[PDB]
């Protein structure tokens, strides 16, 4: 569990910050993609509970 | 030549380890109706030729990383270079290859689908190559029969060939993938038949042509005829050629070069299946010891053995308009010519001049070739894809218009209800009349247009 | 052990001082996914539980 | 290698309208290796 | 996501002196609640979490198993972002709480408690809301609590200051 948690953890850190979003910068929307479509969000619902 | 420019003609083949010695095979989408790609088979050519009118993509812009990126953010024969953003269009339809935002495989992978898009605009629609096993570098020109890899922009996935629970698919996945652009064609002299055109075979004046049998025939359409008259205009006498070369299908024709007849409305191959005479046959039963064909001047000439086989675009000869050539077969050797068994009185039929194949011909029967225009040779693609969709859906329809369902509502193969759908939504656009706030003139030639595509689309039916 | 060990050094290198880096981030985003043995037996592909 | 590098600049740099003191400064600085390469280029070529 | 966060504490994740080992659910708190303060959703109707809002002031109120001030506060911060969001939507969920602060008007970990009551009546002003049973205590729970301010242990300026309630809506 360890180690997925730090995976998580890290790929959390590398997501684009708000701002960015909110002001194009299509690279962080194409990163923010890519997290998505890594892990569902049922995922994440499901491992907090 | 052999250095990959820009605004030529490719096919983008790869290599499968699936088969026990090897497989070839070429990316292919058949656009209208379908966005989605696949791979073609092409070792296999021996007997089953491959469909390559809906293979051939052109390379319309080779611009660089940051050029692209300013060309995006300021919407609204350059040689090509690894590390390049390249942009490839449908020959068949007007698409631009791209990644699509979709997915099915049962499997993510972070895969997506790889498919075509209407318009050039967005960022889908462009992959920057990258070179292959260190024996070239970056920015190093790119030659022909090099192999590389293609990343998307957008997605920033390969274009990968899956070895998945399904049956070699493609999709843009993070495996690796390697593929080579075979260069098809190249710059083109004016006026010279080339492999891969759709023309119309003529025969002496401008009255008569070689064509086949209409709609609601007799027989299956398998009989060939030198019919003239208003047969001209119609899709009927659409004929391509498709070399037995593969990486250069698109040089100019060459005397006695072996060359495979298609009817482009109904996709059969004229051949000699020494039965019925000269018919045109099946693809799966298209040997080239039956299909293949040839166009040769002086017509005795005591022929010799065809050799010197050319690596590229080679010299043109065959001129369009003055083509007075005539068409042999390689494997047996015997000529073609109008056959004329009988002037009946009753014969109900203007010239209903079947075609057979001879030793020796007649005299006047020099064919001599003239091209069809871009438009009249994609509604006959069209045509042909839109019948056979229909058809088969006509087909899984009466496979069931029988018997009640009761339980197990699959009697037998699913009807392609997305498919008709796609191709219904598409032929409704592509048959929506001019807007009123045009200009006159223009107003006018795309009512003519319009007209032309419509008379087309009734005359092969598409209407019954 | 070893890949959580890996794993939080990265996370020192994407994000600092409560923000984050874009270059570092992306980069390291696209190492990851172009190897994707990097994530765990879990959520590597076909097969994954 | 540095006519890639300095096209490559130029497209970066064609957005804006008014280049500022900073890229002015690489510009200038890539400009004399390009010439310290030219004159090296025709000192090979001059006494023909 | 609220249902099932909501019952992790049990009993303020046992406040009484139990074990004394497990302590990461409060380490853990810092990190959710901050997450629960982001968003203010839970305002329109289908709020059948008032038992939620009950142990997070059990939490913030009873904070025996292993104190921390500095979790303290934002624990407090939650509480006053929780009521100051959503009100008027029951009459229980706020007066039980607050039956500790009008018993035990002295104690030094009420001042949540009066904080929250206070800043719900400025915000509200009986604008949109009805009154009921819980009405009828605020004049006994504002006479003992005024009581107590003078009778014993005369309250310091500081706390004092802050012990001034708008003791509106009168009738």
């Amino acid at each position: 569990m360890s180690f997925y948690a730090a995976l998580i953890d890290l790929l959390g850190r590398c997501a684009p910050e708000m701002h960015l979003i909110q002001a194009g910068k299509g690279e962080a929307l194409r990163i923010r993609a890519i997290l998505r479509s890594l892990v569902p969000l049922d995922d994440l619902v499901g491992i907090i509970s | 030549v052999q250095f990959l420019r820009t605004d030529d003609e490719v096919v983008l083949q790869c290599s499968a380890t699936v088969l026990k010695e090897q497989l070839k095979l070429c990316l292919a989408a058949e656009g209208f109706g379908n966005r989605l790609c696949f791979l073609e088979p092409t070792s296999n050519a021996q007997n089953v030729p491959p469909d390559l009118a809906i293979c051939c993509f052109t390379l319309e812009q080779s611009l660089s990383v940051r050029a692209l990126q300013e060309m995006l953010a300021n919407t609204v024969h350059r040689t090509l270079l690894y590390g390049h953003a390249i942009l490839l269009r449908h020959a068949h339809s007007r698409m631009y290859l791209s990644c699509l935002t979709t997915s099915r495989s049962m499997t993510d992978k972070l895969a997506f689908d790889v498919g075509l898009q209407e318009d050039a605009t967005g960022e889908a629609c462009w992959w920057t190559m990258h070179p292959a096993s260190k024996q070239r570098s970056e920015g190093e020109k790119v030659r022909v029969g090099d192999d590389l890899i293609l990343v998307s922009v957008s997605s920033e996935r390969y274009l990968h060939l899956s070895t998945a629970s399904g049956e070699l698919q493609v999709d843009a996945s993070f495996m690796q993938t390697l593929w080579n652009m075979n260069p098809i064609c190249s710059c083109c002299e004016e006026g010279y038949v080339t492999g891969g055109h759709v023309l119309r075979l003529f025969h002496g004046h401008m009255d008569e042509c070689l064509t086949i049998s209409a709609a609601d025939s007799d027989d299956q359409r398998r009989l060939v005829y030198y019919e003239g008259g208003a047969v001209c205009t119609h899709a009927r006498s659409l004929w391509r050629l498709e070399p037995l070369r593969i990486s250069w299908s698109g040089s100019h024709l060459r005397w006695g070069q072996p060359l495979r007849i298609r009817h482009v409305t109904t996709g059969r191959y004229l051949a000699l299946t020494e039965d019925q005479g000269l018919v045109v046959v099946d693809a799966c039963k298209a040997h080239t010891k039956a299909t293949s064909f040839c166009f040769r001047v002086s017509k005795e000439k005591l022929d010799t053995a065809p050799k010197r086989d050319v690596e590229g675009m080679g010299p043109p000869e065959i001129k369009y308009g003055e083509s007075l050539c005539f068409v042999q077969h390689v494997a047996s050797g015997l000529w073609l010519t109008y056959a004329a068994p009988d002037p009946k009185a009753l014969r109900l039929g203007v010239l209903k001049k079947k075609a057979i194949l001879h030793q020796e011909g007649h005299m006047d029967d020099a064919l001599f070739l003239t091209r069809c225009q871009q438009e009249e040779s994609q509604a006959a693609r069209m045509i042909h894809s839109t019948a056979g969709l229909y058809n088969q859906f006509i087909k899984g329809l009466d496979s069931f218009s029988g018997k009640p369902r009761g339980s197990g509502p699959p009697a037998g193969p699913a009807l392609p209800i997305e498919a008709v759908i796609l191709s219904l939504q598409d032929l409704i656009g592509y048959f929506e009349p001019p807007s009123e706030e045009l200009q006159h003139e223009e107003k006018q030639s795309k009512l003519r247009s319009l007209r032309n595509r419509q008379s087309l689309f009734q005359e092969e039916g598409m209407l019954s | 052990c070893g890949g959580e060990r890996y794993l939080d050094f990265l996370r020192f290198a994407v994000f600092v001082n409560g923000e984050s880096v874009e270059e570092n981030a992306n980069v390291v985003v696209r190492l990851l996914i172009r190897k994707p043995e990097c994530f765990g037996p879990a959520l590597r592909g076909e097969g994954g539980s | 290698r540095l006519q890639e590098s300095i096209s490559d600049f130029y497209w970066y740099y064609s957005g804006k309208d008014v280049i500022e003191e900073q890229g002015k400064r690489n510009f200038s600085k890539a400009m004399s290796v390009a010439k310290q390469v030219f004159n090296s280029l025709t000192e090979y070529i001059q006494g023909p | 996501h609220v249902l099932d966060v909501g019952f992790l504490p049990d009993m303020r994740a046992a406040a009484s002196l139990d074990t004394a080992t497990f302590s990461t659910t409060e380490m853990a708190l810092a990190l959710n609640r901050y997450l629960c303060l982001a968003v203010l959703p839970l305002i329109t109707k289908c709020a059948p979490l008032f038992a939620g809002t009950e142990h997070r002031a059990i939490m913030v109120d009873s904070m025996l198993h292993t104190v921390y001030r500095l979790s303290r506060g934002r624990s407090l911060t939650k509480a006053q972002r929780d009521v100051i969001e959503d009100c008027l939507m029951a009459l229980c969920r706020y007066i039980r709480p607050s039956m500790l602060q009008h018993l035990l008007r002295r104690l030094v970990f009420d001042v949540p408690i009066l904080n929250e009551f206070a800043k719900m009546p400025l915000k509200l002003l009986t604008n949109h809301y009805e009154r009921c049973w819980k009405y009828y205590c605020l004049p006994t729970g504002w006479a003992n609590f005024g009581v107590t301010s003078e009778e014993e242990l005369h309250l310091t300026r500081k706390l004092f200051w802050g012990i001034f309630d708008s003791l509106a809506h009168k009738k």
